[PDB]
């Protein structure tokens, strides 16, 4: 869930998926004016990750942030085509200084192997500047734990002030219910007295 | 009522001038930039700072100068280091001199360069001449890391989408206008987000903080009129109940 976070902003966390922009447009004109919410289209990128998963864990890796996600087709279809978790090497395990400094240098290839990678609970990116010396240059960010994907309490406090709440209420109830009998009580006596007089 | 005493906080603060600049990124902002100085051995390019005074909002852009302030702020904590040793070393220096706040590492030299190649060609002047740089070196890795030069400050939310729809010589992003707290980011033709403006002014701004005690006091202002409607709504449908 810290790696989705990290690699997915929170605001497509929190974005509807859409399949279409014109689908987007005509839901949002009812629904921007009431709540702001984000709505990220489907787009039709790539699906799967560029290279085999071997060459992947050569570095030191795991698999893939699409591989650590489940959940609805359409918002992981979005997510592996915008967002193309697929695309980014992702895993428990901190690379090797060797194996970071050969990402850091651009492969024979061509280019980068990539240019977002997750290693423990760091991420790097390597990019190059446009101009200049253009030195291929990675950063490496700590990545921090949430509690986003997962349908588990947290806000626990409230839950138990709730609980608080409804125990306090049903013992209200529960002494209103017993001045009801008292009532009850009163008005039997009351109507004996009375039954006792017209006798 | 909770909202208009934060605001109020929040102008206070602002109008003593606690919110210096040199402190707007962060309290210990400071701590990290003299530390980062004096332990810039690894260093091939020093990770100099703050860059606010070196990257300033430019006037004929208060429109979106929060916008840009917040932009240009999440972007800004990005400083310049050679090696990832130097990384290394910024991280060493934040565990010693305590830093509230954790500054990103791009492992890239400091370096001039023409951005022409993509420089934006639009009505609208590019994030470049709505901000004041003074070193050539931290402007140019500032176009090349944020990609201002490909960015025109469209002023309109639907003329943010045409602009982008028509994409002319490089136009990425579009900061509209919609108010003082809160502005429009466009991009994708017709992707749009509405942004409130940030409350910290990490980026600097070439006026004074009174123009943020300003916009507090209205905000204020506004607020208190929210609490009175809200209050008098509540009271009508309480005075029919009873």
């Amino acid at each position: 869930a810290a790696y989705l976070a990290q690699c997915v902003d929170y605001n497509t966390s929190k974005a509807l998926t859409v399949v279409d922009s014109d689908s987007y447009k005509l839901f949002a004109n009812p629904i921007l004016d009431k709540f702001k919410v984000n709505l990220r289209e489907l787009s039709s990128a790539d699906t799967t990750p560029p290279v085999p998963a071997e060459t992947v864990r050569d570095l030191g890796f795991e698999g893939y942030l699409s591989d650590f996600i489940t959940g609805d087709k359409r918002v992981m279809k979005m997510l592996c085509q915008t967002s193309k978790i697929h695309t980014i090497p992702v895993s428990r395990r901190e690379l090797t200084p060797a194996q970071i400094k050969k990402l850091i240098t651009p492969r024979p290839n061509g280019k980068i192997l990539f240019k977002r990678i997750i290693h423990g609970n760091r991420l790097v990116d390597i990019k190059q500047s446009a101009y200049g010396s253009k030195q291929v240059f990675p950063t490496d960010v700590s990545i921090k734990q949430t509690n986003f994907y997962q349908g588990s309490i947290m806000s626990n406090e409230q839950k138990i002030r709730i609980e608080n709440e409804i125990i306090n209420l049903k013992n209200e109830y529960n002494d209103r219910k017993s001045t009801l009998d008292a009532l009850s009580n009163q008005k039997s006596g009351y109507r004996h007295e009375l039954s006792e007089l017209a006798s | 009522s909770r909202s208009i005493q934060n605001k109020k906080v929040e102008l206070q603060n602002i109008a003593k001038g606690n919110d210096t600049f040199l402190m707007n990124f962060d309290r210990n902002m400071d701590r990290l930039l003299r530390t980062i100085e004096q332990r810039k051995n690894e260093f091939e390019t020093p990770a100099i700072g703050p860059l606010g005074s070196l990257v300033t909002i430019r006037k004929g852009f208060e429109k979106w100068t929060r916008s840009i302030q917040r932009a240009i702020s999440s972007s800004l904590n990005a400083f310049v280091v050679s090696n990832p040793k130097d990384n290394r070393l910024f991280r060493d220096i934040m565990r010693s001199c305590g830093i509230r706040s954790n500054i990103p590492i791009v492992t890239y030299c400091l370096s001039q360069f023409d951005y022409s190649k993509g420089r934006a060609h639009g009505n609208y002047p590019t994030i470049v001449d709505a901000l004041e740089f003074s070193k050539p070196e931290i402007e140019c890795l500032f176009v090349d890391l944020s990609r201002i030069e490909r960015i025109v400050l469209i002023e309109d939310k639907n003329e943010a989408r045409n602009f982008l729809q028509r994409n002319p010589v490089n136009v990425n992003m579009a900061l509209s206008l919609r108010d003082r707290r809160s502005g429009f980011q466009l991009s994708g033709g017709y992707r749009l987000d509405t942004v409130t403006y940030q409350d910290k002014i990490r980026l600097k701004v070439n006026s004074s903080s009174d123009n943020g005690t300003q916009y507090l006091k209205d905000l204020i202002e506004q607020e208190t009129k929210e609490l009175q409607n809200i209050r008098d709504r509540y009271e009508e449908k309480l005075s029919e109940v009873r």
